[PDB]
């Protein structure tokens, strides 16, 4: 089903290597600097990478725009006493010292400008007390949480504190995931948009579910998410502003079925299932209700308007028509052109200098 | 016949209101023209200097220069030695003048800046200049105002000091209290000769009366390997042993007089030394005497350091004393002619690659102040490499790092360099831990595998990485710098490729020699030295302001250097 | 389990039409993966190489690099050693392959430029590259076309050559006829050890059967002072002793076979050596054997020089021969990495002033080719000067000129430097006559009296005068050059004054040390090295095109150098 | 008689030191190069300096103009056989070799351009044969002829082959001049303006007579010549183009009387004697006849027109009036201003860089 061309398209839509080394090195350096800072030595518990970068669901920005990298600093402060503004204000001297003239506070987060990437850090707190807090901190200080590699590189990654990176000379025991009784019922608290109250977040379960879904789909879920995001980018004029980001990924993950064989088949199945499930909601002019993987009392599509969902549904229907006619076509060039209609030009059609010392 | 210039000088002396002369010029056997003349004072006279002082103006010529000097008269001239003046000693010769010529060229504070002016070229104008300066000097000496607040404390001139033998020592500010409580105590001391030098010794350790260690001096590894022989005696004094006004004692009696003025007794000290030498069978005989005293750097300031003087080692005799010159080899007294900032002189620096550029960079860094250096290399030195290198034929057949480390340790007395004979990365974990103790990592290899290994190495802390390399035919230079936990290799490679550099042509590549196959890259010594100096300046600037920096340098046929920076 | 990459490599080998394999991969105790495979030929086979040749592909990893090597099979592989290949020796070990790995990286003429291409990075792509190159190499070896016209004559690989001991000699083109008539004659020879080096010797003189001098080798003054010990035997041969096709003899029997092929007899030579040793009572025993032969630099050219090989010194034994590496230290073979033009390398150069700039300039000139140098200075070296200088602490207390001359004579084997301890101008007429024998006069003193004395000196012929000096704080450089019988001083002074230079401020002038009065001028080592390199380039350019030239150089904070010339 | 002001004026009108070292070094270098040239080794006998530079009767050119320096190369060629053009053509390769692009042939001479001065060389020949030629060559190879110092510096200079430069530590026997029987009756041959015939010249007697006249006038003749030349330069508009150069110096020397005490008295006497001697010639509108010091059969004022002489006479009369009223004036400032009327503004009214190595 024109697999090599799809692989080339995926390679063309992924972030570059220079940016990759930039974000990895920046995360490590920030962790070391935060650890060595005396005023916040006891306060800071952990600093780990999250978001689309960690989940391998990011695309290359068009132009010279810097990619967004999401980092989380877990502390040991008590949210019942301290306001979010105070906790965020405790970190201003550190930024003024180590990052002079490169940091800006916006909303609930801090943004740091590096050479090729932009870091976005959020201050979070643990809402537990006693031995539960000790166990949570021990988990948050493990190698599973403190790894800078994406999910694509580590196909053996599991959410376990007894997990170690398996490295071979060319290519041991596969430790499985931890029971849900140890991490599922323990979320974290983070500031809101207005920094007036603390809400709940839980990213580790999101990462674990993404990894499990990719494993059950033979390593196609993340690439399909990337392809759908690129399609949204290409047809921006005929598509609404939202959904985008994590809600779009959640919709894609819900639509997909376990046991994906190839990319085109998965795309067709995704679009058809999306059309089938939300037809009743579409004809009633409403929006769906989807629960978050971490917190079961939250709605991911809470800030989405009904008209946005209707427009997205219409666009998905058109794309489904195109994909359906593309898959059936047996002529390779015609099928490739049909795919290029949606994905764009990046879908293909079937130096070291001398230094002395 | 007396020439016209000397007659004009005689008229000049006669005309001056504060000068008189009756004797005429006289030519000597040594082709020196001399004239006797008296000088007056406008300030109340002192005991040391009379009002009407007789001097002798002497002119001669050595090769192409004409020397004009005024010497005190042997019979009716000044007898004491002041500041800015040589020792006034009268010998048994046909000379009618002494050797205490005032140093008119030196400008004390009393000497007005406008009055000092500049020295002319014509003989008569120079004579007038010298005479005016002599009048100023003599009135200043009469007032005892030659040395005033703000002037440097110059040591008194010592009679008959050998111009070959030197004694070295190391005294710092923090050592001042330790000696402060030992005023009036005497002990023994040991010294070692500098290998390969001519007539140079240096002190090593200090003992007490019964022979127990109290202090040891730290030196370079080259100097530390030597034989210690206890042949000196030390004694701490309250002040500098100088006679009035600034005369250095010439005989033992004058030294005993100064000791008595301070409040000590030289013969008692000598008797104690003899008795203690008798008591200790191991001790044979001391040969040198060391006198220690607190000293200032400017008049009006307070003492902060101890200075030692040496004499060849009785108190009642009139025999002349033999003096030996001493020098303080402390770290702050070694590079008073120019040094780097403290930010880079306190860093531990590791250099990978002991080849052409690396050796020169290491030598420059050692000479400018950076003393804590490590060298990583595993190759052997050959005769051909000496065409562009910092070592010689006496290092052929040795590991490059070890020979470079020895050469660096033979530069200055405060060097401390280490060598590693393994190749990056080291296999043993202990070597990795030793490497992780450095602050600045410099790469001067020009190899991509080293760049990848640097990115593959766990440094466990934030480091400053610098990479320096040359282009084909040494026409350009790549300089890259970053400050991170891990070395960015992709960015460095992209910057190297983006820069406009000459293409490699095999026509200019000459074979290394007869019976060989591989060629060599063309580069002369001067180009490598130029790039090494530029790289050292770049390293200093990077250490001052760390960050992501890349620069490209290009040399031009006219002899200029142009720079292309990169904006991030 | 066999990893996927090795399975892909197996598929690649199976797919290739001219390659077959049946055995699978195997992991060894030394963590090496090996595979046995047969290869075919598209050219008529030769006696030395069969058509179906069995090889072993071996992959391993040392530190961070992956080594891919193809080794001949011990049982059904090639046995002879060709060009661009290591020695094919089979040892008594568990290894199933030999050590005769072809050097695929080297590119012979037969190897097409497009076919050679470049080396990839991925393991599979590198494997394909290596296999294609192996096929090309094996067909070329079958054709005996590995070495063709235009290629360099690389010496055959010698088994078990010590990587430490080196023997040096000097043979030039003009020496070729002298040995040409001595083909088949043997004699004795003497050698001397390099002082301070590790495992290096060099030949000194050549004798005959009865012990009479026939030729002496000229060396540097440092090398000429040594003990000569006659412990070698030399014999001239018609050609290079190499076995077919390019195999170096490993046992004495093979060497005797090559001697018989040439037309000589090894046992007769040994018997003659023994008899002559018995005859001469002074001779104890030779320890080395030297074989001389005419050699070319390129295939197709004619011999122009004699090369010597050394072996540790019976002809009928099967014992391995111990070989020692030899190097030609001739003048044209020392600076093949970059040298100056012949116009300046044939001039006698005199330098006045052995201080900071002069020593560095002299060292650079010695390293770039100029060997006939004289140094004029009369001062002594001190510890402080080593902050900006080219010598070390082992030269403290010596005259500057003598120490600099020794250091220059210890650089390369063709140095010839002289020292003068007097001050310009010399008093004796003989010294003046000796000075008048130089062609280029360089002034690096910074003193006006020297400039006047230069104009006052009678040189009696046309000379090239160069004057180089630095400014305050080493911010600029004055360079002046002329070609006349007398030195123009007024023009040089006017040009120096006209240039825009920083003013002298006493605030930056630090005192030389404690207990002293005179200050010193600020200058760091890197600035002086920069200006020395620029001055050396200026000297070369001036010698190329003599005339009245003046230039001013200025350094900028960013690290660039700007130039202001003067138009005449 | 305002002597120091006159001395300052003389110092202001003399050539500078940079030019002085330039011409001296250039002459020496040219002599050495000519000696070492193989094709002209036997031909060239001597190379010596002549003209106003040697006789110390030169003034500083206004502007950046290069002074003219006169040199003579004496050879051993036979003028009865060789034409002047051939002899001048024999030296072209030497100039093309040592002075590329800096030499130009004009009239009877060659001109070379140095850094600060311009050399003018003339090829001459000896018209004698036998021992006379040997004696003449020996004289021409002596230190008296081969000296580069001007007459002012060497007050003890004499025309003798046994003369050596007398140098003292601060300030021996004074050898006198050679008899006229050895040099006077032996001139040299030189090319003419058109290089068609050989004429006669004799510069050594001119130099000797200048030295003797300066000695008898207590070292004032040369300075007076310089002052008159400067006056001619200042009042150029009201004066004719000729006489100038050697003829003017000859007129000045003829006018002067032995025993000059001071500069102003000498100037007044010079002008008065000039007016007295040539009054009859002036009223008849003619020109005087003056014999050369070397060749007694030649007229120095041979190319001078009568009208030029009349105009020069009128100018001299006016200058004599001014000088006569200036000398009598007892007020120093008024006398100085009166002198400044003629000589100009240059008549007065009553840095080493730091180099390290
Ligand atoms: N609506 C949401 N519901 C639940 N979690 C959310 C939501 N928005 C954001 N998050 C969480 O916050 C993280 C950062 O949000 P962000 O908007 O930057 O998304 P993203 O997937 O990183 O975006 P992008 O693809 O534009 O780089 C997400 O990875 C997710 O874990
Ligand atoms: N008319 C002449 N009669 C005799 N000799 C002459 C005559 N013109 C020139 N000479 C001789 O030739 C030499 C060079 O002549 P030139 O015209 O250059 O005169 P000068 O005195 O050097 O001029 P200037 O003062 O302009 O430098 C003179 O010094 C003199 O010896
Ligand atoms: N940078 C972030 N890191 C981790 N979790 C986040 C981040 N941004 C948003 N979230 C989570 O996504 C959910 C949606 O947030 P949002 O739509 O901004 O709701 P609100 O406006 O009420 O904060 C929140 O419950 C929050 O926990
Ligand atoms: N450059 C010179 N060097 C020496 N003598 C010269 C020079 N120029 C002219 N003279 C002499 O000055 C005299 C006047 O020459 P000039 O007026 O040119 O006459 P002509 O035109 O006939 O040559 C000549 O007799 C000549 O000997
Ligand atoms: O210009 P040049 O070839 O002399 O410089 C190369 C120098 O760098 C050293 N080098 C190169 N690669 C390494 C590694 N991996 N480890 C240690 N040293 C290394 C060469 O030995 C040479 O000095
Ligand atoms: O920069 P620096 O002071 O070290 O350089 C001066 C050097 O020049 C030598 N020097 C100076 N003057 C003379 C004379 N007249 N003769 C010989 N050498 C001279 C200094 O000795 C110093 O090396
Ligand atoms: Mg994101
Ligand atoms: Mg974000
Ligand atoms: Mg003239
Ligand atoms: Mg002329």
């Amino acid at each position: 089903e024109l697999q090599p061309q799809f692989n080339e398209f995926l390679a063309n839509i992924r972030p570059t290597d220079t940016q990759k080394e930039d974000w990895k090195s920046g995360a490590r350096t920030l962790r070391e600097r935060l650890k060595n800072f005396e005023p916040l030595k006891e306060i800071v518990v952990s600093t780990f990478l999250q978001g689309s970068i960690r989940r391998s669901t990011a695309i290359r920005p068009l132009g010279d725009k810097r990619p967004d990298v999401d980092i989380v600093v877990v502390t040991n402060l008590d949210h019942t006493r301290m306001s979010p503004t105070d906790a965020m204000d405790l970190f201003i001297p550190f930024l003024e010292k180590y990052y002079p003239g490169k940091w800006e506070t916006q909303g609930r987060s801090f943004g740091i400008t590096l050479s090729y990437v932009e870091l976005d850090l959020v201050i979070t707190a643990i809402p537990e007390s006693g031995a539960e807090k000790s166990h949570l901190e021990q988990l948050y200080k493990s190698e599973s949480v403190l790894t800078v590699n994406s999910l694509e590189e580590q196909t053996d990654w599991r959410l376990n504190k007894s997990w170690t990176p398996n490295t071979g000379w060319l290519s041991s025991a596969q430790v499985e995931d931890a029971p849900a009784s140890e991490w599922k019922a323990h979320p974290l608290v983070l500031p809101d948009r207005e920094k007036n109250e603390w809400g709940r977040t839980h990213p580790l379960a999101q990462i674990r579910w993404t990894a499990e879904k990719n494993r059950l789909c033979n390593g196609h879920y993340i690439n399909l998410v990337r392809a759908v995001k690129w399609w949204r980018q290409q047809n921006s004029e005929d598509l609404p502003k939202y959904p985008k980001g994590y809600p779009l990924e959640h919709l894609i993950g819900n639509a997909l079925d376990n046991g994906t064989t190839s990319m085109a088949q998965g795309l067709v199945q995704l679009m058809d299932t999306f059309l089938s499930r939300w037809a009743a909601i579409y004809n009633q002019k409403s929006k769906p209700w989807l629960s978050d993987h971490g917190v079961a009392e939250h709605d991911v599509m809470a800030r989405l308007t009904a008209e946005d969902f209707c427009s997205f549904y219409e666009g998905i229907a058109s794309a489904a028509e195109i994909a359906r006619n593309a898959l059936a076509s047996e002529e390779p060039q015609e099928s490739a052109q049909l795919w290029r209609q949606l994905f764009g030009s990046k879908f293909p059609l079937p130096q070291k200098t001398g230094r002395f010392a | 016949q007396v020439p016209a210039e000397l007659q004009a000088a005689l008229t000049l002396i006669n005309n001056d209101p504060r000068m008189r002369t009756n004797n005429a010029w006289a030519l000597s056997a040594d082709k020196r023209w001399s004239l006797k003349f008296t000088a007056e004072l406008s300030v109340p006279c002192s005991s040391f200097m009379p009002d009407n002082s007789v001097w002798h103006l002497v002119l001669w010529q050595e090769e192409t220069l004409i020397r004009i000097e005024v010497y005190p008269d042997k019979s009716e001239g000044i007898s004491a030695t002041f500041q800015h003046q040589n020792y006034n000693f009268s010998d048994a010769s046909t000379r009618e003048w002494t050797s205490g010529n005032p140093a008119l060229e030196n400008t004390p504070t009393v000497f007005g800046r406008n009055l000092w002016g500049l020295e002319p070229e014509a003989l008569l104008d120079r004579i007038s200049w010298r005479l005016s300066r002599l009048l100023l000097w003599i009135d200043a000496a009469a007032q005892e105002k030659l040395a005033t607040t703000g002037d440097a404390v110059e040591l008194p001139a010592f009679p008959d000091q050998s111009p070959f033998t030197v004694i070295g020592f190391s005294e710092q500010i923090d050592d001042l209290p330790f000696w402060a409580s030992k005023t009036g105590e005497w002990g023994f001391a040991s010294s070692t000769g500098l290998p390969g030098a001519h007539g140079t010794l240096f002190l090593r350790e200090f003992l007490d009366n019964k022979g127990k260690l109290i202090r040891t001096t730290k030196w370079s590894p080259f100097m530390r390997k030597g034989a210690r022989t206890t042949n000196a005696v030390w004694s701490v004094l309250p002040t500098l042993p100088v006679l009035a006004p600034w005369q250095a004692p010439r005989t033992w009696q004058e030294l005993s007089h100064c000791f008595a003025q301070c409040g000590l007794s030289l013969p008692d000290l000598f008797s104690d030394i003899g008795r203690s030498v008798r008591a200790l069978r191991k001790q044979r005989a001391p040969g040198l005497l060391l006198l220690g005293f607190p000293l200032e750097n400017k008049i009006g300031d307070e003492p902060a350091r101890i200075h030692w003087l040496a004499l060849r080692l009785q108190p009642l005799s009139q025999e002349p004393i033999r003096w030996v010159r001493t020098q303080n080899w402390a770290a702050d007294q070694l590079r008073t002619r120019g040094e780097a900032a403290n930010d880079i002189r306190s860093k531990k620096v590791l250099i990978i690659g002991a080849g052409s550029l690396g050796s020169m960079i290491a030598e420059n860094l050692m000479r400018i102040g950076v003393v804590s250096q490590g060298i990583l290399d595993a190759d052997l030195l050959q005769t051909g490499n000496l065409s562009r290198h910092a070592l010689t034929m006496t290092s052929v057949g040795h590991n490059k790092a070890a020979a470079l480390v020895e050469h660096l340790n033979r530069i200055l007395p405060d060097a401390s360099a280490r060598s590693f004979s393994c190749a990056f990365p080291p296999e043993s974990e202990v070597a990795k831990n030793s490497l992780r103790q450095y602050d600045v990592i410099i790469d001067c290899t020009g190899d991509d595998g080293v760049l990848k290994s640097l990115a593959a190495f766990d440094w466990k802390s934030e480091k400053i990485f610098i990479s320096l390399a040359m282009t084909w035919r040494a026409e350009g230079l790549f300089a890259f710098a970053a400050s991170e936990t891990s070395f960015p290799v992709t960015d460095a490679s992209s910057r190297f490729n983006a820069s406009a550099s000459p293409e490699i042509d095999m026509d200019e590549a000459r074979i290394e020699g007869i019976g060989a196959w591989h060629p060599v890259f063309p580069a002369r010594a001067d180009d490598v030295q130029l790039w090494a100096a530029v790289g050292t300046k770049f390293i200093c600037r990077v250490v001052s302001a760390p960050g992501r920096i890349y620069e490209y340098f290009k040399q031009m046929p006219d002899g200029t250097v142009e720079k292309e920076p990169h904006e991030y």
